[PDB]
RNA sequence: AAUGUCUGACUGCUCCCUAGCAUGCUACUACCG
RNA sequence: GCGGUAGUAGCAUGCUAGGGAGCAG
């Protein structure tokens, strides 16, 4: 704050004091000049100052408004990315099976728990112990929910695979425990 | 959801070596003294969450007496009436720290900021409006704590989707406010236990009883195996102060979301979706809340049981007969509902049960002859009541009895309290457990509070927390506060050494010297401010 | 003195997971067990022993130069 | 605050105008100042004049007025000078030591690295300035060649969001960490600085990210010069203690030996007969054979690999692959491709292949170093650092292609001077060498023996009757990073119309844009020199285009001339080369 | 929202929201637009309006930047500025906002009316991006002009080829032409399904 | 705050104002040298103020960048920081079973499992060369970890069973230096 | 060559640091009545 | 000699906001 026109006034009011000063004449001439002086720094206590306060508000509300746009560029980036994630998660299931067993219900509402049940294709059993998997994953088939399953891979905790072989009753106290079987739907 | 199971594990904590040099230095941990070491940072190996999550099949289906339910749920919304509820706009709730995880699938895109920041007051209010109309289930995810604790035990928290909180916040934020803000009330949450406030907690629940005792009990299994009908009940308790806002279409299906999005829906536990039986999910929008009113529901059935158990003849009194001829009359002849009959009783209670409820953490102060005589409820009918009503069984080592009414609570809140003159007269005063507050000097989380030099400011915090140790009778629980002031010290001029050393400046002023001296931490305790 | 022995096992678990021993799976279940063991015993003998068990395992892998801190 | 890095007594001084900013004790941070260009200070506080707008940069000028810095038209009445008393104004000043040879640091700071005899003076100097000379030569090539950035802003947007531009051709550099600019503002007047300041772009442009060492107002009429920026600090040995051995001090020798490497067992034994080994190895002399006959005769060690390149990492895998069993054997990757058929990425085993800059942090028995002809006083440091083991095995030959020094425009390094151990191999010579030059033809072997091997490299196979030569300089042309000589190129063809056998040979050329128009031309296949460092082809053709330093560089020529397995064709545009090269000449 | 002006391509987040296709203006270009012509409706990414309740005046020459919001020249605050001066509205890039002149057939293109062929004249010979605004433009009012239009209620379907159709009273009927494509609605009540698309001749 | 030619000001303004008190001057001296005086204070306090203002700012700036860099340096070197300190805590137990094993390993008997404490369950260790092979396992007995084990099977390096008796000093160069033992608990 | 990201619930209370604003209190200076 | 307003600094209290931490259910 220089380039001011109070402060052009204020600027001029102090040369025409030092001037009217230096060359002392009366008390008349003090008088004006401390006058003079006083409504000088009347402009500049204002144009130095509230012109602060104009800036401050000016740039508050500048970087608000930048905030904003932020906000809404944001907002439109996840918004696609929600879209984009729905997209490529539908294009995994439209199976006709889906939609025959939609049509076999009476008004188009079944219940969710279901669905996976029927028109899923991959399996994955996950079994404590050795005993477990004796009853339930045997063989290279099993049956489960009503469908016959072909076991196709089987891992271990670090999931490491393992073939059907080292599910020995011996061998079993030499692997992690939670094992994991895939399987698919037989057909 | 994705084709291999994870498996989380929990690591250990953190060592200290300094405090614990400085501990034995001063000799403390002496073998077969009372404080010790107790609270560590157990470890857990891979199947923790699944193993901790298959801690549900204590819940089981509870069929409930229809009639002293549809009773006492009167009186508990009698306990109710004090406070005022109802919606409100967008612009009007108060999130502190807008900055945690916001569920499951969204916490693949930013914190809750992000989505309290992207939608404008409209869609919020408009989300409201459509939940007044319509059932949103959600997924639920299961979250593995990393804390001191004393059990080796893993615990879990359930993190809620935002759509959940968003809305809850609307429909209960002013009553739940309201609650937090009353004094002398029944429920305490809210009131703070420093300048004073444990002293008039106190003598509040004390309040004018005859030959009073005191009182605590314990549920095992608290929040996993709390039947869904009192879940259920102590929802719509809360709804009730919704007279005007929401017609009645509204509030059930607000009740019906508030079901399907807490009570029972999916749990992505691993990276499987799993079905939850019952019981709440401690992490909601409003858990103390609804804890609170499930307690007061049992503590009611027990005295209504008490008092319907007992013969007729053997009462001395002809009032009390009345009483319980009439609550006979009004639990199973009558078909509506009673004020007056209500109100006298709710008056009885409050005269011969005076309570103190933190959620599921009661405090008693009940006549003694009465209850000997069988009019009000000792710790056989919480045992019973417990027992048909909650499909678990309070054992009795988890009970405390106390009889002079000068030394408090035993416990309360994992507080223990001391009757300490100061200034000039007989005030109560909270004080912790040695061992917890050294356990937690040792060990750490991360390593970068392993450095005392940085961090004082816990230590200062946790002698805020151990001065009342200073007034008890016994004398290794004195030097705890005292150890850590001077370890305060300690750290304060090896950081002045060091500060002068890599660099030569000195400080100019410090004002810390307060810190290590015993009036800054007794202000706390003493009722100004 | 057993609160010694709880610390210091509280260090040597930390020190295990920090050489990446926790990607195994039965080993780290083992480890944890006998942390857990540890730091709830009564008497020094039986956690001395478990201590000796524990550090073996540190002890069978070649991550830890001993021949250089044992400088003193 | 650290130790003098030429006295090790404590400083809390760093030297501005200095590239690296070292540590010199008082007395030795006044040496500098006065017998170089470096006026410039760095402690706690930047040493300059307070006064508004006074830019005393000068360390002389300087007197400590007060509680700040001052320069002579400021300093109140109650100062004195810092550069005073043959010491500055520095902490632990009387613990100082000032070093006697300051002309040795002096020249390396104020020196620009093209010249051949100040790599003399890096490699001529204790193992601390051989360190602090590899430190300022990266960071030399860093701030020349190795990327830019100067950029002037257009106007501040927010405390940490602000448009930039850079002036229209200057070389735009990356935004990183790795990437700081001195931030100017100039008023008039007053060349100040206001710190260092890394950026990065954001979600949209010019309104970037930046991060400020000082927290100053960043005006609209600002620019970011670049700055003498981004290496990375060496703190470890280049070659260790040499202790000869008596014993094979902790290797167990098998009990059987095969013959591959019976050839070598006196040479692994005078392996464990040291501390370290250098051999010199020549291309197809078995290297990799000696490498892994290494540890097949000390079967119980642990061993690790490590090379330059990607690509003879991965010859040594598959060499092992032959002889070393895989489930002992591993590959190490950095997050490119190569070898993956070892266990990728296992610290805890006993033979581990991975390049010198993807090493891990540990001990072993012995690290064999193999590809020392590309090695650097950088690579030896870091393989010292990265590694401890009792036993080094330095192999390869210091006659081939080296690392090239892209900042080096004038001079020859001689083999000497690409390290310290190819050093040792041109001083105390190689311990070792493999004389037995299974690839090369009769030729091509007396050849190379007699140019860059003094005739000690021994031809396996015979006259093979096929290493043919022509002597024709062609017509030089260049584009724009190359020479092209189509002339040349056409005998060339003229040779494939008139051997059609020899069209599957392998065309090389001493560059890349000659080599692509051969093959536009030619169809062969068309390698570089330093590119076929490593592979052997049964036909080569060999056309030296230019006769620069380059083209007719006798490593070059050396290691190109060696790619032959069964003969070669060399249209020579050098007669020195020409008449050197021992083969069936031609006519144009 | 921000953007290149579509005059001097200096970054801006400038629009005219009474001009319809609402471009990107810089601060000079946009102060020329809103001195010159009628859009004396401006908006930022939030709109220039006087925040006061009740006070819904429009133009930005009367508004003042007060406290955080714009408000009239009434309801200012004692501490506020302008949001027109020097000939730069108040927004983004300020200082880097370069404008220029070429004002003339923006406002000439901002205000026609493309009823009179040397309208079309002159979108045929302007610069690329005031082409592709006045193509824009046209295509925006021919859309609005379309959509003035109405509906068509059927009195007798003949056959699928032959069609008796009434059209919309005191409505100006549509000739009969290919390029109208008309879309059908048949209420069941109760939800109007569309019934596809058809031609006429 | 003493280094101001403020202070000299204000220095000035008090000794004159304290000659004016004590010389008996009139009225409107004094109010000279106290209009000037408490001017004179009212530029002091603020430049004193100031200047407290600047050097408490750059004061705190100091803790902060000490913070950060005790803090990053210290989370540099963990893994370092508390392999030493477990190994001094190691030392300051002393006990006989952990320093025999320790300084069994520093020599080179390593194990191959977790040792196991019931009375079965096998335990197998590495043997570098013979002579610890004295200093330890006495014919069928072996002393491990302060407890008694029978040997019941040796092999070397390259898998071969290995008799008892078959070892000794001179047939010593006879096997493949790192020996294997599987030993029982006592 | 990238860069970048990794599980942390709902409440209540408390201490520490910083910023802002107003208000409130006191002093210094200025103008006018 | 008083009042008032305006300024500036100092000081306090409170409220909001931002960050770091502790305990409790
Ligand atoms: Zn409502
Ligand atoms: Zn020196
Ligand atoms: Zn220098
Ligand atoms: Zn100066
Ligand atoms: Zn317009
Ligand atoms: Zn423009
Ligand atoms: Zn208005």
């Amino acid at each position: 704050f220089s380039s001011l026109p109070s402060y052009a006034a204020f600027a001029t009011a102090q040369e025409a004091y030092e001037q009217a000063v230096a060359n002392g004449d009366s008390e008349v001439v003090l008088k004006k000049l401390k006058k003079s002086l006083n409504v000088a720094k009347s402009e500049f206590d204002r144009d130095a100052a509230m012109q602060r306060k104009l800036e401050k508000m000016a740039d508050q509300a500048m970087t608000q408004m930048y905030k904003q746009a932020r906000s809404e560029d944001k907002r439109a980036k996840v918004t696609s990315a929600m879209q984009t994630m729905l997209f490529t998660m539908l294009r995994k299931l439209d199976n006709d099976a889906l939609n025959n067993i939609i049509n076999n219900a009476r008004d188009g509402c079944v219940p969710l728990n279901i669905i996976p049940l029927t028109t899923a294709a991959k399996l994955m059993v996950v079994i404590p112990d050795y005993n477990t998997y004796k009853n339930t994953c045997d063989g290279t088939t099993f049956t489960y929910a009503s469908a016959l399953w072909e076991i196709q891979q089987v891992v271990d905790a670090d999931s490491k695979i393992v073939q059907l072989s080292e599910i020995s009753m011996d061998n079993s106290p030499n692997l992690a425990w939670p094992l994991i079987v895939t399987a698919l739907r037989a057909n | 959801l994705t084709n291999n199971v994870a498996f989380q594990t929990v690591k250990p904590g953190n060592f200290n070596k300094d405090f614990y040099d400085f501990a034995v230095s001063k000799g403390f941990f002496k073998e077969g003294s009372s404080v010790e070491l107790k609270h560590f940072f157990f470890a857990q190996d891979g199947n923790a969450a699944i193993s901790d999550y298959d801690y549900y099949r204590y819940n089981l289906p509870t069929m409930c007496d229809i009639r002293q339910l549809l009773f006492v749920v009167e009186v508990v919304d009698k306990y109710f009436d004090c406070y005022d509820g109802g919606c409100i706009n967008a612009n009007q709730v108060i999130v502190n720290n807008l900055d945690k995880s916001a569920g499951f699938p969204f916490n693949k895109w930013g914190k809750a900021r992000l989505y309290y920041d992207s939608m404008s007051y409209e869609d919020q209010d408009a989300l409201f409006a459509y939940t007044k109309r319509n059932v949103i289930p959600t997924i639920t995810q299961m979250n593995l704590k990393y804390a001191i604790s004393a059990k080796n035990r893993a615990r879990t928290v359930a993190g809620v989707s935002i759509c959940s909180t968003m809305t809850n916040r609307q429909f209960h934020q002013k009553l739940l406010k309201s609650i937090a803000a009353t004094r002398g009330a029944t429920v305490v949450i809210g009131t703070s236990k420093f300048y004073g406030g444990w002293h008039n907690m106190l003598k509040t629940v004390y309040s004018d009883v005859e030959n009073p005792h005191l009182m605590g009990w314990d549920y095992p299994k608290c929040d996993r195996a709390m039947p869904n009908m009192l879940r259920i009940m102590a929802s719509l308790v809360l709804a009730r102060k919704h007279t005007t806002c929401c017609s009645l279409s509204h509030r059930f299906y607000r009740l019906a979301n508030e079901c399907a999005q807490v009570l029972s829906e999916m749990v992505m536990c691993g990276g499987s979706l799993y079905v939850k039986p019952g019981g709440t999910s401690s992490g909601d929008a409003t858990t103390a809340y609804a804890n609170s009113v499930f307690n007061i529901c049992q503590a009611v059935t027990a005295n209504v049981n008490a008092l319907l158990s007992t013969d007729g003849n053997k009462i001395a009194d002809k009032y009390v007969r009345n009483l319980q001829h009439r609550l006979y009359e009004c639990l199973y002849r009558n078909r509506d509902v009673d004020t007056d009959f209500v109100n006298e009783f709710y008056a009885y209670l409050r005269k011969h049960f005076s309570m103190m409820i933190l959620s599921d953490d009661a405090v008693v102060c009940f006549n003694s002859t009465y209850a000997s005589q069988g009019l009000v409820a000792s710790i056989k009918n919480f045992k019973s009541v417990l027992y048909y009503q909650n499909n678990v069984f309070m054992s009795e080592a988890k009970c405390w009895t106390e009889t002079d009414l000068t030394k408090g609570p035993h416990e309360f809140c994992s507080q223990h309290t001391m009757l300490v003159k100061q200034g000039d007269d007989y005030v109560y005063l909270p004080y912790p457990d040695p061992s917890r507050i050294l356990g937690a000097g040792c060990f750490v989380d991360d390593i970068v509070k392993t450095d005392g030099t940085l961090m004082i400011e816990r230590f200062v915090s946790l002698a805020i927390d151990a001065y009342p140790l200073t007034k008890h009778p016994n004398q290794e629980y004195a030097d705890v506060f005292h150890l850590y002031l001077q370890y305060i010290r300690k750290l304060h001029d090896e950081l002045t050494g060091h500060m002068l050393d890599m660099y030569s400046v000195m400080l100019t002023n410090d004002n810390t010297s307060r810190y290590w001296e015993p009036e800054f931490y007794e202000a706390m305790y003493t009722p100004h401010t | 003195k057993m609160s010694d022995v709880k610390c210091t096992s509280v260090v040597l678990l930390s020190v295990l997971q920090q050489l990446r021993v926790e990607s195994s799976s039965k080993l780290w279940a083992q480890c944890v067990q006998l942390h857990n063991d540890i730091l709830l015993a009564k008497d020094t003998t039986e956690a001395f022993e478990k201590m000796v068990s524990l550090l073996s395992v540190l002890l069978s892998m070649q991550g830890a130069v001993d021949i250089n801190k044992l400088c003193e | 605050v650290g130790a003098c890095v030429l006295c090790n007594s404590q400083t809390s001084l760093r030297c501005g105008a200095c590239i690296r900013r070292p540590f010199l004790c008082c007395k030795c941070c006044y040496d500098h100042v006065i017998s170089t260009s470096h006026k410039l200070v760095l402690s706690v506080n930047p040493y300059v004049c307070n006064a508004p707008g006074c830019d005393v940069t000068d360390v002389t000028q300087l007197y400590l007025g007060g509680m700040s810095y001052y320069c002579k038209s400021h300093k109140p009445p109650i100062s004195f000078p810092l550069c005073a008393n043959g010491q500055v104004f520095g902490l632990y000043k009387n613990t100082c030591v000032g070093s006697d040879n300051v002309t040795d640091f002096n020249a390396i700071a104020t020196c620009d690295w093209t010249n051949a005899g100040d790599y003399i003076l890096a490699n001529t100097c204790t193992e601390r300035l051989k360190l602090f000379a590899a430190e300022t030569l990266k960071a030399t090539e860093e701030t020349f060649k190795l990327s830019y950035g100067i950029a002037t802003v257009r106007e501040v947007l927010s405390d940490r969001e602000l448009h930039l531009s850079w002036e229209v051709g200057k070389p735009r550099p990356p935004l990183n960490r790795n990437y700081v600019f001195t931030g100017y503002r100039v008023t008039k007047n007053s060349k100040v600085q206001i710190g260092e300041y890394t950026f990065e772009k954001g979600d949209y442009g010019d309104a970037v990210v930046y991060r400020g060492t000082t927290t100053y107002k960043l005006n609209v009429g600002d620019y970011f010069v670049l700055t003498s920026h981004t290496v990375m600090p060496l703190s470890a040995p280049t070659l260790v203690p040499q202790e000869h051995y008596v014993r094979i001090t902790g290797l167990y020798p098998t009990l059987n030996i095969s013959d591959e490497f019976s050839s070598n067992v006196a040479n692994y034994q005078k392996v464990g007969m040291q501390k370290y080994s250098t051999l010199q190895g020549p291309p197809g002399t078995g290297k990799s054979h000696f490498a892994i006959g290494l540890a097949l005769y000390y079967p119980s060690a642990r061993i690790v690999y490590t090379a330059c390149s990607h690509a003879a990492v991965d010859a040594l895998c598959e060499k092992a692959l032959k002889y070393l069993p895989i489930d002992k054997c591993s590959r190490i990757i950095p997050a490119v491709e190569c070898f993956d058929k070892f266990k990728v990425n296992s610290t805890l085993e006993q033979y581990v292949f991975c390049t010198v800059n993807a090493l891990p942090e540990t001990t072993a028995d012995i690290v064999v170093f193999d590809e020392i002809s590309m090695a650097t006083n950088y690579d030896l440091s870091v393989v010292n650092a990265r590694l401890r083991a009792k036993h080094y095995v330095y192999i390869g030959d210091p006659a081939q292609l080296p690392a090239p020094r892209t900042l080096l425009t004038k001079g020859t390094l001689e083999p000497e001077y690409f390290n310290s151990v190819c050093r040792l191999m041109k001083t105390i010579g190689p311990d070792m060498f493999l004389g037995t030059c299974r690839r090369c033809p009769a030729e091509i072997v007396d050849t190379v023996s007699a140019l860059v091997y003094d005739n000690k490299l021994k031809a396996h196979k015979d006259k093979s009757a096929q290493c043919f030569k022509m002597f024709y300089k062609g017509v030089i042309t260049h584009d724009v990073s190359s020479a092209i000589n189509r002339p040349q190129i056409g005998v060339v063809r003229e040779f494939l119309t008139r051997n059609p056998a020899w069209r599957k040979a392998v065309f090389i050329s001493p560059y890349n844009s000659q080599n692509a128009v051969a093959s536009k031309i030619l169809g062969l296949p068309t390698q570089t020199v330093d590119s076929s460092q490593g592979s052997e082809y049964d036909y080569v053709i060999f056309t030296q285009t230019t006769e620069t330093a380059h083209s007719c560089n006798v490593n070059r020529f050396n290691v190109a001339i060696t790619r032959a397995k069964v003969g070669i064709l060399c249209i020579m545009s050098d007669r020195d080369l020409y008449d050197k090269l021992q083969f069936t000449s031609l006519e144009i | 929202a921000v953007g290149a002006c579509v005059l001097c391509n200096s970054q801006t987040s400038l629009r005219c929201g009474a001009c319809i296709r609402r471009p990107f203006l810089c601060c000079k270009c946009c102060y020329d637009h809103v001195i010159s012509t009628s859009h004396k409706l401006v908006l930022s990414v939030n709109p220039y309006v006087c925040n006061a309740p009740g006070c819904d005046v429009t133009d930005v020459t009367q508004l003042y930047l007060g406290g955080m919001s714009y408000y009239c020249k009434s309801h200012k605050p004692p501490i506020s500025f302008p949001l027109c001066a020097n000939g730069q509205v108040f927004g983004l890039y300020k200082n880097t906002c370069v404008g220029s002149d070429n004002v003339t057939d923006f406002n000439a293109i901002a205000t026609c009316d493309w009823t009179n062929a040397g309208d079309y004249i002159l979108a045929n010979t302007c610069t690329e991006r005031l082409k592709l605004f006045a193509a824009e433009t046209l295509k925006a009012t021919e859309e609005t002009f379309k959509l003035s239009y109405g509906i068509a209620t059927v009195r007798e379907v003949l056959s699928d080829r032959e069609l008796h159709l009434s059209w919309e009273v005191g409505k100006p009927r549509p000739p009969l032409n290919r390029n109208y494509v008309f879309t059908g609605y048949r209420v069941t009540k109760n939800s109007k399904v569309q019934i596809g698309e058809y031609t006429f001749e």
